[PDB]
RNA sequence: CGAUGGUAGGAUAGUGGCCUACCAUGGUUUCAACGGGUAACGGGGAAUAAGGGUUCGAUUCCGGAGAGGGAGCCUGAGAAACGGCUACCACAUCCAAGGAAGGCAGCAGGCGCGCAAAUUACCCAAUCCUAAUUCAGGGAGGUAGUGACAAUAAAUAACGAUACAGGGCCCAUUCGGGUCUUGUAAUUGGAAUGAGUACAAUGUAAAUACCUUAACGAGGAACAAUUGGAGGGCAAGUCUGGUGCCAGCAGCCGCGGUAAUUCCAGCUCCAAUAGCGUAUAUUAAAGUUGUUGCAGUUAAAAAGCUCGUAGUUGAACUUUGGGCCCGGUUGG
């Protein structure tokens, strides 16, 4: 009898249970309870500016092993830190302090059995200069 | 404020972006016919699948139904008065299997190349565009007219091109300024 | 590096053309020619 | 209750946007001022 | 709010006076006067939407400065003035007289009269009552005023009124078999003839109305306005008569006439 | 300290616990009252769509509310009004120190914030409203500047000659006798034209621009298309160069330990042509929210066991058949 009431005035047990059990997928419950404001560190924003603390380096360690070059920021509307990714300067020549860049987000997820490790951000822009123009070499960083 | 003012989109791309056996018959069609890109024939599908809806539900509700009667002889009358639906096959049933290059055939830049203006399909495309071509007494320079029937018979050159008519371009006139003050000197 | 900003019009290879024409031209390189590797098909190949 | 903009804002510039007042007004219009310009 | 409200938006106009939904922002609203809002049609409309003379609002105004255009006999200069049922509007410098009746489809139709025809008016029965003094009084739906009426006139009838001296030459009953108008709702503009009336207390009364080619339909009792008994209306009434033509019937009775 | 009703007054434009007197003890609730959250103004409507549905609506129309935050009233047909007044609260301006003035969630414009949004321009010619009135007024509204928010139309090349190739149909004798098709020959020729400029005219309230048009305007090599990729999913390379100059490495399986069928560059190809390139939300894909329509033993998942509320669901039966006759549109 498919252990669901099938009668016709039953509409109430129907729809009651249906919003009672539609807490199990998992981003409906991220959505009313509003979890995007508490816990997320852009409070649901595509982008955001932060200000640069330190040049760091972090490495992947099972299989995979290289040199992945990270950058600690702290961000203005908020106060909180995070640190992001900036985009193969192989090089490792590109160090630079107490500036004004601009993150983005990873279009997330991921696989770190290679440990390319928990980071979750990017840098699309620093200084009113986009990343790749330096890259290309189509401007050079503004300064007096 | 003010009333605000409608507008529509026009075309629609399809599901599967790389996939072999479509993008062959695109191309078949764009040297055909010489169009620029391929959003020149999702155009035509467009138009055509919205007929084919509109079609597609007359055929639901009953025969000697006085909707599937006013609605079923204009959209069979507007076909034909185009010229894409047979003659004989005035049939409500028969819309259903029309095809892409029935509308295809019947553009200013198909329609000049077949009554020998022009000696290919691209000589087509650049005579209209320049404003030689001109039916009734309207010089149109668009290259998806879409002529209607009873004036196919209408199309010829301009009474201003060249070609058609009055005095040289500005290279022919340039070079009988550039030899016959020359002839002397 | 940058534009130069003297472009006023007021008063290695050779180029590909570029518009409705290249669309004719990609009809001939597939269309009306042929290419094979012994029946076998590699069109647009490394050569070898 | 969500004073907490109130606190954090009237808390993050107070300082901040007081470095550059004087500087800027002692140009008062009656007594203090004097704009140079030339041509 | 707080007073009265005097700008009408455009979109808000009402549909059959066929603004057109571009040229400006908002429309002409109409004045406080004989006729209601949404059920008349003000003097700007006629002047330069139907019969095409005035090209402006500012060629409108210098139209009526001069004294052509009256109402009933009387001169109004009031650029949004009310004019609605039944109305006669004589222009001088054309000798030409209208009458302000109603389309098939359901619109203000330009009509020309004679000079005979506009010497009196209809106009049906809103209440009657007694007045101060023991006097008795008709009110019609343009709300005139009469005193002294005979007395077997009752309400929803219809009187005859003459516009020279604003009197009463004869009246219709209400009953069944009558030419009956039909001047608010879906069957708008339609004429028939009463097949019955019945009656609900406390409610909205439906009357059961037969056309001339046998077809028949039902509206409010309020929407129903007498004209004359069977076959012999008291006004000239305008091409179609009054007769719904299906749209199968008029697209090839336009396509037979196209022959021009 | 009116909560639900009865009787009589007060007050109002007027009904009514709207307020005041005396009395009665009522009214709401598992068919969810009362309380808590809302980064909630409501609807017409919007995006996606086999059908059912999921997610939006601050925002051109109609309805409500507000004018820094609360309260109070004047004049009037109409306001508890803020381009009206008066108090306290938070602010802040000029000062000969006695005092005196103030509200941009109207229009342009500010130094603030943040990922995030235009000119302190011209006029009442149109649309319409107001006035003692045809004449005066109107940042309401219209016209331009700034605008890759979105949507429609579509330039960046088209024709010949020989030439050398092949295929090609055929004269084929075998040649070439025709018909072709390309291929290319910094091999050669002449025709077409608007992007741009600019006399006039037209537009317009005056102008600017679009439609029309004198003279000018190209081999175009320069009047020069760009963004992203070339193991797999998923269209496209067996190509040469780094001592690993300039190595994790590309949504996810993974490719690096020299020379790589992916990094870094050159060449040649592919896809869209004005890129949908990247980021964050939501919809289809999703029968992974299941009314249509899922899952029962071993894979997540049947409560220790029987009595029993509300809620849902509940056997069959009571006028059928027979006869005559008119009048519909359909196959005919």
């Amino acid at each position: 009898g498919k252990g669901k009431p099938r009668g016709l005035n039953s509409a109430r047990k129907l729809r009651v249970h249906r919003r009672n059990n539609r807490w199990a997928e998992n981003n409906y419950k991220k959505r009313l309870l509003g979890t995007a404001f508490k816990s997320s560190p852009f409070g649901g924003s595509s982008h955001a500016k932060g200000i640069v603390l330190e040049k760091l380096g972090i490495e992947s360690k099972q299989p995979n092993s290289a040199i992945r070059k990270c950058v600690r920021v702290q961000l203005i509307k908020n106060g909180k830190k995070v640190t992001a990714f900036v985009p193969n300067d192989g090089c490792l020549n590109f160090v630079d302090e107490n500036d004004e860049v601009l993150l983005a987000g990873f279009g997330r997820k991921g696989k770190a059995k290679g440990d390319i490790p928990g980071v979750r951000f990017k840098v699309v822009k620093v200084s009113g200069v986009s990343l790749l123009a330096l890259w290309k070499e189509k401007k050079e960083k503004p300064r007096s | 404020p003010r009333a605000p003012r409608t507008y529509s989109k026009t075309y629609s791309t399809p599901k599967r972006p790389y996939e072999s056996s479509r993008l062959d018959a695109e191309l078949k069609l764009a040297g055909e016919f010489g169009l620029k890109n391929k959003k020149e024939i999702y155009r035509i599908s467009f138009q055509l699948s919205k007929i084919r809806r509109a079609a597609r539900d007359l055929l639901t509700r009953d025969e000697k139904d006085p909707k599937r009667l006013f609605e079923g002889n204009a959209l069979i009358r507007r076909l034909v008065r185009v010229g894409v639906l047979s003659e004989d096959k005035k049939k409500l049933d028969y819309v259903l299997a029309l095809k892409v290059e029935d509308f295809l055939e019947r553009r200013l830049q198909t329609q000049v190349y077949k009554l020998g203006l022009a000696k290919s399909v691209h000589h087509a495309r650049v005579l209209i565009t320049q404003r030689h071509i001109a039916v009734g007494k309207q010089i149109v320079n668009i290259p998806s007219f879409m002529v209607r029937l009873d004036s196919e018979k209408h199309i010829d050159f301009a009474p201003t091109s060249p070609f058609g008519g009055a005095r040289p371009g500005r290279v022919a006139r340039r070079n009988a300024a550039r030899k016959a003050e020359a002839s002397g000197e | 590096m940058a534009k130069v900003h003297g472009s006023l019009a007021r008063a290695e290879k050779p180029k590909k053309p570029k518009g409705r024409a290249y669309k004719r031209l990609l009809y001939t390189r597939r269309f009306v020619n042929v290419t094979l590797v012994n029946g076998k098909r590699r069109m647009n190949p490394g050569p070898s | 209750s969500k004073l907490q903009r109130k606190n954090k804002a009237k808390q993050l510039r107070a300082q901040r946007i007081l470095d550059s007042i004087e500087n800027r007004k002692l140009f008062e219009g009656k007594n203090g001022a004097a704009k140079i310009i030339t041509i | 709010a707080r007073g009265p409200k005097k700008h009408l938006k455009r979109l808000a106009a009402p549909h059959h006076w066929l603004l057109d939904k571009l040229s400006g922002c908002y429309a002409p609203r109409p004045s406080a006067g004989p006729h209601k809002l949404r059920e008349s049609l003000p003097l700007i409309v006629f002047l330069r939407n139907r019969l095409k003379y005035a090209l402006n609002g500012r060629e409108v105004k210098a139209i009526l400065m001069q004294r052509h255009v009256k109402v009933d006999g009387k001169v109004r200069t009031d650029t949004t003035y009310p004019a609605g049922f039944m109305d006669v509007i004589t222009l001088d410098a054309t000798n030409e007289n209208f009458r302000l009746v109603y389309d098939v489809k359901g619109r203000f139709a330009v009509h020309r009269i004679t000079d005979e025809e506009a010497s009196y008016k209809l106009g049906k029965v809103k209440k009657v009552q007694l007045g101060k003094k023991g006097v008795p009084y008709v009110v019609t739906h343009d709300g005139r005023t009469i005193r002294y009426p005979d007395p077997n006139i009752k309400v929803n009838d219809t009187v005859k009124i003459d516009l020279a001296s604003g009197k009463i030459t004869d009246f219709i009953k209400f009953d069944a078999g009558k030419l009956v108008y039909v001047t608010g709702g879906r069957n708008l503009g339609r004429i028939g003839t009463i097949v019955h009336k019945e009656r609900h207390d406390g409610g909205f009364d439906l009357v059961h109305i037969k056309d001339s080619l046998d077809n028949t339909f039902v509206t409010r009792l309020n929407n129903v306005f007498v004209i004359g008994e069977q076959g012999k209306p008291y006004i000239s009434l305008p091409k179609g008569k009054g007769i719904k033509l299906s749209i199968a019937e008029e697209r090839d009775r336009r396509r037979a006439q196209q022959g021009l």
